[PDB]
RNA sequence: UAUCAGCUUGUUGGUGGGGUAGUGGCUUACCAAGGCUUUGACGGGUAGCCGGCCUGAGAGGGUGACCGGCCACAUUGGGAC
RNA sequence: UGGUUGAUCGCGUCGGAAGUGUAAUCUUGGGGCUUAACCCUGAGCGUGCUUUCGAUACGGGUUGACUUGAGGAAGGUAGGG
């Protein structure tokens, strides 16, 4: 129920960089496999397959659970896409990553499940927690010395974390400013062609 | 031309050429294109980013295509329905379209600035 | 023989604005005067006009004038009859038929008299579906 | 037609023709191997395609085919019976489960195994 | 004088109809008609029902259009009573 | 007889009971004549809602309460209008009150000592 | 379902009695000849009904598990206490 | 199924009001289970029905006109009917 494949692969077949940079994502221009090289037709199909599967792959979202993020956003009133993506970024685990006290969202998935973590005083290990607006996520205070906590003190001022939330590094704590809008996350899918494909 | 209010069709149409029947509807901000696969194709070239379009009759890709086409055609700016019954959009349409179409012009501007 | 006299003008007008004729003439009845009238207030026709009996001496003469715009544009892009003598349609105060998105009109008589559906909808009364008109 | 004579006489659907009669509303049936033979496939196509007479449970007999390289129900061999048509096979509208009751999964199985009733190797 | 909760309001049920059948001895056969939407094509449809009335003195006859009120179980069959005859078409 | 009883609703090892007013003979999750309140007691000093005016008329009419019914009663008071008895009357203490908008606004400004304690673990990893 | 067209004689109605918690051919005596039906009576087939469930843009189509309401039944048939 | 029109009824039709449409489900707003499923709670829905008060454009009922549809009279008239 979790994927622990390489990320590398899934990067390289869906044509763009899942996370991180200055990797083996030199052998960008062909997914892996034996049969990289060759000229691709991409119906719409694969178009919006693509789409969808470079959503899941970067949040670490299952079909099942993705489905169902889908429905809430299509009941939602606005953009479908808008939505979504507003859901995904509302995970807890991505409200970590963004925040920037994990190197990456697998980190992140990592020390929530485990525990390292207080939702507005309550200890949360549920990776899909919805974070609501006003919230405060906190560092366990036993769990304040992590050796990932640490490296993420030292290297935070380069991570640029959304207008969306407030982080006071050293202390461990992420203040939900408000629900996070598309101009607030960062392009890297089209979630239009999600919705397009979530359709057929 | 197709008449677009804001990233979305103006009216529902009906066109039909040879035996190629499309139905199109506009439809709300993030729908889609939700369209098979020719007059899908011929939507999002014009630029429609949310309608519901189906394919009534015979399947066959040109003559849905023509069909769409005219559909498209047969699409009325409310500027012009306002010339043809010689009167005002705010006394012929929607206040919600036209206040829509606001908005995606300001958008538009907003757009446009940034550049 | 004659089964709807409405039927009749919606047809009259349709065919005689397809073929770009100026003036189109049917009998007089006073529901087809109302929606001439209303047609003209809407600006689907540019005028009409009853006249008396002289031809004929038999009855009255509804007359529409239709207008086409500059380089013999149609005024009309169509009309439709709804309520069928085979089958009559009625229409409550929310359940108002859209006619074109909202740019044309759905022809009601109300028992407040012929209202077109906004009318309808500001007076939150409804009625028999006479016509389509756009 | 008009709606009065759609009133007087309504729309009538058509008649959703059944393709597994034998079955009788069941996913798969018990049956005993009354016959296993082999029988040419129609033109075009050429082989000997193994096939079995089975009384099903339901007191109906069918030819049911047995699919995968490899075979050892016999007469009086308990088989259970799933539906599927073979195309060029004229009047075989049943398969032969592998791997349940006394047929047995194919020998040499090593994709596609479930469908095949062959049990994953160590 | 001070009678009880009076009014009884409790009204029962009346429909208008036409006599169909007045040869049995104080019972009018009434066939009374309404007009309803069909289920599924919308036409105005004709739904015509007989109902068995109560006529004392047998004042009712064919093709009269009568008013009949709703009743106790007067026979096997009869609900109906008798309560005015609007049109003696005769 | 009529009865003034609690339906058991909720899930399993979650209680939450409806206090209606239905007769003896009906099983206990059933139609009942009247909803009259609600009765959830796995919640903290469990919530008690007993609609006094429909209580009253019921009580006043013969409906006859359970035991547990009673003691709701007791503890809304209606047991002491109806049936006129020296009972404390415990109307319900309220189940606390958290909040989340002033305690983001405490903290976005708390910012001192947030990063201040923040420094501190700083000093931590130091220690680590 | 018309490749089922006639059905019914306590049957339809009336009066008196009886009976019942109660109206009533519910029952009885007498009198009358009605009652239902091509807008489908009678007969055959299938089926517990519904709140709901699934699907569907909707209209509809399929369905009647859990849960809840009504009904029917308790080895088969009948009967009362 | 219904040409033109006067009057009237207010059955269809339309608009209010009251009653009803249990609960659960369902839609939706809040709340609780570490989240979710699930659960609680407010509202909507419950597409109808009954009662009642209005409106009268249209459909229909009742009733009276009109002649243009339809039929008839008189005269004219063609034809392997
Ligand atoms: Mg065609
Ligand atoms: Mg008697
Ligand atoms: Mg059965
Ligand atoms: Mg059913
Ligand atoms: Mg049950
Ligand atoms: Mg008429
Ligand atoms: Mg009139
Ligand atoms: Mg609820
Ligand atoms: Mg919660
Ligand atoms: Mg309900
Ligand atoms: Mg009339
Ligand atoms: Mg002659």
């Amino acid at each position: 129920a979790r994927y622990t494949g390489p990320l590398t692969k899934k990067s390289r077949r869906l044509g763009t960089d899942l996370v991180g940079n200055d990797k083996s994502f030199e052998r960008r221009p062909y997914p892996p496999g034996v049969h990289g090289r060759g000229r691709t037709k991409d119906s719409e199909y694969s178009l919006q397959l693509r789409e969808k599967q470079k959503a899941r792959y970067a949040y670490g979202v299952l079909e099942k659970q993705f489905r169902r993020y889908y429905e809430e956003a299509d009941r939602a009133q606005g953009k479908t896409g808008d939505v979504l993506l507003q859901i995904l970024e509302s995970r807890l685990d991505n409200v970590v990553y963004r925040a920037g006290l994990a190197a990456t969202r697998r980190q992140a998935r990592q020390m929530v499940s485990h525990g390292h973590f207080l939702v507005n005083g309550k200890k949360v290990n549920i990776p899909s927690y919805r974070v609501s607006t006003h919230d405060i996520i906190d560092v366990r205070e036993k769990s304040k010395d992590l050796p990932p906590i640490v490296i993420a003190r030292e290297t935070f001022e380069t991570r640029d974390v959304p207008a969306w939330l407030e982080v006071r590094p050293n202390k461990g704590r992420i203040l939900v400013h408000q629900l996070p809008t598309r101009d607030q996350i960062v392009i890297d899918v089209n979630e239009q062609a999600i919705v397009e494909l979530y359709s057929k | 031309k197709v008449p677009l209010v804001g990233r979305t069709i103006t009216h529902p149409v009906i066109g039909e050429k040879a035996a190629g029947v499309v139905m199109l509807r506009p439809a709300s901000p993030g729908t889609g294109v939700i369209a098979g696969g020719s007059a899908r194709a011929v939507l999002e070239c014009a630029g429609v980013h949310d309608v519901l379009a189906k394919s009534l009759g015979s399947s066959n890709a040109i003559n849905v295509v023509h069909a769409t086409v005219d559909a498209l055609q047969q699409l009325e700016e409310p500027e012009e329905v306002a010339r043809r019954r010689g009167k005002s959009v705010e006394d012929i349409a929607p206040a919600a379209m036209l206040r829509a179409r606001k908005e995606a012009d300001e958008a538009a501007a907003a757009a446009r600035m940034e550049e | 023989t004659m089964t709807d006299p409405i039927a009749d003008m919606l047809t009259r007008l349709r065919n005689a604005n397809q073929a770009y004729h100026d003036q189109t003439s049917m009998p007089h009845s006073k529901i087809k005067a109302g929606i001439a009238g209303i047609l003209k207030s809407e600006g689907y026709i540019a005028d009409y006009k009853v006249n008396e009996p002289k031809e004929g001496e038999v009855g009255k003469t509804l007359t529409l004038t239709l207008k086409y715009g500059e380089n013999r544009e149609r005024s009309i892009a169509g009309v439709r009859r709804i309520s069928k003598p085979g089958l009559r349609v009625y229409a409550k105060s929310t359940a108002l038929p859209k006619v074109l998105g909202g740019l044309g009109i759905a022809i009601i008589s109300t028992s407040q008299g012929l209202l077109t559906d906004k009318q309808a909808h500001e007076k939150s009364v409804g009625g028999e579906v006479l016509a389509y008109v756009w | 037609p008009t709606i009065q004579q759609l009133v007087r006489k309504g729309r009538t659907d058509k008649i959703s023709k059944n393709k597994t009669p034998a079955l009788k509303g069941s996913p798969q049936r018990r049956g005993v191997c009354t016959r296993v033979y082999t029988t040419t496939p129609k033109k075009p196509n050429s082989a000997l395609r193994k096939v079995a007479r089975v009384r099903l449970s339901s007191g109906i007999e069918v030819t049911a085919y047995i699919p995968g390289v490899g075979h050892n129900l016999q007469e009086h061999s308990m088989v259970l019976v799933r539906g599927g048509r073979v195309k060029d096979l004229p009047g075989v509208r049943y398969k032969i489960v592998r791997g349940s009751l006394d047929t047995q999964g194919v020998k040499g199985r090593k994709q596609a195994r479930s469908r095949y009733g062959a049990k994953k190797e160590k | 004088m001070s009678e009880n909760t009076a009014e009884r309001t409790t009204r029962r049920k009346v429909r208008e109809g036409l006599v169909v059948s007045d040869k049995m001895n104080k019972t009018i056969t009434v066939m009374v008609e309404d007009r309803v939407k069909h289920p599924l094509y919308g036409k105005v449809m004709t739904k015509s029902v007989r109902l068995k009335a109560h006529d004392e003195n047998n004042e009712a006859g064919m093709g009269d259009r009568v008013r009949i009120m709703e009743t106790r179980p007067l026979s096997a069959t009869k609900r109906w009573r008798l309560v005015e005859i609007i049109e003696k078409a005769k | 007889a009529t009865k003034i009883r609690l339906k058991r609703l909720g899930k399993i090892r979650t209680p939450h009971y409806r206090v209606v007013v239905m007769d003896s003979r009906a099983k206990r999750d059933g139609r009942a004549i009247e909803e009259i309140g609600q009765y959830h007691p796995k919640a903290d000093p469990s919530v008690i809602v007993i609609d006094s005016e429909r209580v009253q008329y019921w009580l006043g009419v013969g409906a006859q309460p359970t035991e547990a019914v009673v003691a709701l009663l007791k503890r809304t008071g209606d047991w002491q209008k109806f049936t006129g008895d020296t009972s404390p009357s415990g109307v319900k203490p309220q189940p606390e009150r958290p909040n989340k908008d002033d305690l983001f606004n405490a903290a976005l400004a708390e910012a001192d000592e947030a990063p201040r304690e923040a420094i501190t673990k700083k000093s931590e990893g130091a220690a680590a």
